[PDB]
């Protein structure tokens, strides 16, 4: 699937607040990183795909695939958690409570507003390729 | 010449020079192949009145289109727009309470998916003018 | 209670649950956006007040529940439309 | 008419009921249809050499 | 190229289209157009 590398930091705090003492590793985000002269290594030890930059159409239909088979998979991930987090299993983290509330009632919706707007930048940006 | 005299009385809100026209040039009407304008022309001559009201005035009376249309009668002024209604001559609607006729009120057609699926009409079909002309080419 | 919905709620709402007058509706919300647990706006040619709620807290279980549930409504939207993207758009993929 | 229809006669004053429509649109509902042919205008495009 | 049917088959430079909008409507334009003032 889609994992890269992970990474953490060594962090030394009580827990939260009203929990016992604790370590706690906090995360941090990672990238891989590509500076020059390896990326030359680098393309001529591929040599079976190689997948060229910007692409004839074909390739950005599959970067919203699998750009959204990482999206439901994160929710089926996300699906088995709630089932886990209450059924029984674990103390739930007081955190991760309104870390996930301040997701679903803060997402945008439909209103006028954005009707009105999108057809009228959607004819702007359909009849010039028209 | 027959048919510019034809379309000028036609278009104007004349009957006189039109029957003139008409019972002159009847023999040539006969020449050319035609018999239907003698009954298709005169729903003609009437709708073209009303037409050019309709596209003229926003908002004119039963009473008033009556008497602009040499007509004589304030009662079937309301059933000759019922009619222009129901043929699709204009799209208006008669109050029947004191002779009000409205007619259209908004303008905005632009950010109501209008220009999309005429855009759709207009890459299918160059698309397939393109493609057409593709395959008729390549012969060696 | 209502979820983001039709969340432009009225002075009357208000006034019948904080069983509070009219004329001390619109000083409440003013207090509570100067606090920070709401940056809503105040409409009065409707009179309605437009909440965009900001400030979550811990709740229990039971509206765990339904929030699972809008979770799961959502994975089987998002996985239903990914359905239609792959068959419509197979044969150009590769 | 009275019998098989409405045109119920009151106090001097038929009634008829209003055939109008009501429909509430939103228009941006049908945002598949309009994927379907922004793809198949690519696949259209492409997919023939 | 003929094909095979036929039965039968100056004066201004280009004026349809004002003759067509206004063919006759008192064109001296200045007994009515001009004496609407002892009308009203």
């Amino acid at each position: 699937l889609g994992l890269p590398t992970e990474a953490y930091i060594s962090v030394e705090e009580v827990h939260d607040d009203g929990t016992p003492t604790s370590k706690t590793f906090e995360h941090v985000t990672s990238e891989i990183g590509a500076e020059e002269a390896e990326e030359v290594g680098v393309e001529h030890l591929l040599r079976d795909i190689k997948d060229t930059t910007v692409g004839t159409l074909s390739q950005r239909i599959t970067n919203q695939v699998h750009g959204l088979k990482g999206l439901n998979s994160k929710l089926l991930d996300i699906r088995s958690y709630l089932e886990k987090v209450a059924t029984g299993k674990l103390p739930i983290n007081h955190q991760i409570i309104y870390q996930l509330q301040d997701v679903f009632n803060l997402l945008p919706d439909v209103s006028l507003q954005e009707f009105v707007k999108a057809f009228y930048l959607k004819t702007n940006d359909q009849m010039v390729v028209v | 010449m027959p048919y510019f005299l034809l379309t000028q009385a036609v278009r104007t809100g004349n009957l006189a020079k039109f029957n003139q026209v008409l019972d002159q040039f009847g023999e040539k009407f006969q020449a050319d192949g035609t018999y239907t304008l003698i009954i298709r022309l005169r729903h003609n001559v009437i709708k073209t009145g009303v037409r050019m009201i309709s596209l003229s005035y926003s908002r004119i009376s039963l009473a008033d289109i009556a008497q602009k249309l040499q007509l004589d009668s304030p009662e079937d002024a309301e059933f000759i727009v019922a009619k222009a209604i129901r043929d699709g001559v204009i799209e208006a609607s008669i109050n029947h309470e004191k002779g009000y006729v409205q007619s259209k009120e908004m303008i905005d057609i632009y950010s109501t998916r209008e220009p999309q699926l005429a855009f759709h009409q207009r890459i299918s079909f160059c698309l397939d003018i393109h493609n057409m002309s593709v395959k008729a080419m390549r012969f060696p | 209670t209502r979820p983001a919905n039709h969340r432009q709620l009225t002075f009357e709402e208000i006034a019948k649950s904080a069983k509070i007058t009219v004329n001390e509706v619109e000083l409440l919300v003013m207090k509570a956006l100067s606090v920070g647990l709401v940056k809503g706006s105040i409409d009065e040619v409707d009179k309605r007040v437009h909440m965009t709620w900001v400030q979550p807290r811990v709740l229990d279980l039971q509206q765990i529940k339904g929030m699972k549930d809008r979770l799961e409504f959502w994975c089987t939207d998002v996985k239903s439309m990914e359905m239609l993207v792959e068959h419509q758009a197979h044969d150009i993929l590769t | 008419y009275a019998k098989k229809r409405g045109w119920v006669l009151g106090p001097n004053n038929y009634y008829s009921f209003a055939s109008q429509q009501q429909k509430p649109e939103d228009t941006t509902i049908p945002s598949t249809e309009l994927a379907k042919q922004v793809i198949e205008y690519a696949r259209q495009l492409e997919m023939i050499v | 190229m003929s094909e095979k049917k036929q039965p039968v088959d100056e004066d201004n430079w280009d004026d349809d289209n004002v003759e067509d909008d206004f063919s006759n409507q008192l064109r001296a334009e200045l007994e009515k157009h001009g004496y609407k003032m002892e009308t009203s």
